[PDB]
C-alpha cells in the first residue's frame, strides 16, 4: 500500500515478516534502484545528444548498471534465508544470478561502450550508443521485471 | 554482438508482465474496377 | 465478354442431331454469372 510505480503500476509496501520488510529496504537498494535505472537510461534512450556527454553518461549508466547488477542480487538474497518456502525462492537466487549477470554483462559492456563514448567519435559510436542503450533499456527493464516480481516472490516466500 | 546485432527482438511474455507489456491483439482493416464488398443494406416490411 | 471489369458469361445448352454443321437453329443465350474480376482479356485458349 505504498506509492511505488512499478510495471503495470502495482504499488506495495511488502506486508510480511520483517525480513521481507528488510527485503523491502535492502530490496529498495534495488526497487528504488530499478525505477531510477529505467529513468536515467530513459533520459539516455533518446535525450542522448552529446558525444562529450556520452563519455561519462554511459559511465554513470555503466556504474548504475554495475550498481544495478549487484543491487538485484542483493535484493534477491536476504529473503531466501527468511523464506519459509523453497519453491518461490528459486527464481530470486536465479535472478540473483541471471539478473545480476545480465546486468553485469552489459555493466562491463556499457563501460566498453562508455570508453568508446569516452573518446567519442560521433561519426559512428553514437550509433553504437543508441543501439545498445535501448537494447539494454529493453533488456534491463525486461530483466528488471523478471526479477522485480521474482524478488518479491522470494519476499512472498519470506512471509510466514 | 558488439557492433553487430540481430534484426530481431523478443517480447518477453510472462503471466506477470506489465499491462502495457502484455501481448495485445490488433486488427487493421483497409478500405480501397468493380466494388463488391458492401455493407448490409437492411430491408423493411 | 469483359465490360466495366465485369466479365459476364452467357451460356445455353441444346441437343445436337447434326453431324458437323453449326445447326440452322435459333436460341437466346442467357446469363450465367457476372464475374467482377478486373482482368484484361485479349487472348483465350480452351481446355480439353
Ligand atoms: C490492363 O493493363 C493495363 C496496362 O497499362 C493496366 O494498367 C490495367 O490495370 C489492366 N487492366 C485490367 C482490368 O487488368
Amino acid at each position: 500500500s505504498a506509492e511505488i510505480d512499478l510495471g503495470k503500476g502495482d504499488f506495495r509496501e511488502i506486508r510480511a515478516s520483517e525480513d521481507a520488510r528488510e527485503a523491502a529496504e535492502a530490496l529498495a537498494e534495488a526497487a528504488r534502484a530499478m525505477k531510477e535505472a529505467l529513468e536515467i537510461i530513459r533520459e539516455i534512450a533518446e535525450k542522448l545528444r552529446d558525444s562529450s556527454r556520452a563519455s561519462e553518461a554511459a559511465k554513470r549508466i555503466a556504474k548504475a548498471i554495475r550498481k544495478a547488477a549487484d543491487a538485484i542480487a542483493e535484493a534477491a538474497k536476504i529473503a531466501a534465508r527468511a523464506a519459509k518456502d523453497g519453491d518461490a525462492a528459486r527464481n530470486a537466487e536465479n535472478a540473483a544470478r541471471k539478473a545480476k549477470e545480465f546486468a553485469e554483462e552489459q555493466a562491463k559492456l556499457a563501460d566498453m561502450y562508455a570508453e568508446l563514448a569516452k573518446n567519442g567519435d560521433k561519426s559512428s559510436v553514437l550509433e553504437q550508443l543508441k543501439t545498445f542503450a535501448d537494447k539494454a533499456f529493453h533488456e534491463m527493464e525486461d530483466r528488471f521485471y523478471q526479477a522485480a516480481l521474482a524478488v518479491f516472490e522470494a519476499a512472498e516466500a519470506a512471509a510466514g | 554482438g558488439f557492433n553487430c546485432y540481430f534484426p530481431l527482438q523478443s517480447y518477453g511474455f510472462q503471466p506477470t508482465n506489465g499491462v502495457g507489456y502484455q501481448p495485445y491483439r490488433v486488427v487493421v482493416l483497409s478500405f480501397e474496377a468493380p466494388a463488391t464488398v458492401c455493407g448490409p443494406k437492411k430491408s423493411t416490411n | 465478354k469483359n465490360i466495366d471489369g465485369y466479365f459476364k458469361i452467357y451460356s445455353k445448352h441444346t441437343p445436337i442431331n447434326l453431324v458437323r454443321d453449326l445447326p440452322q437453329g435459333f436460341s437466346a443465350l442467357e446469363p450465367l454469372v457476372d464475374l467482377p474480376i478486373g482482368i484484361n482479356i485479349t487472348r483465350f485458349q480452351t481446355l480439353l
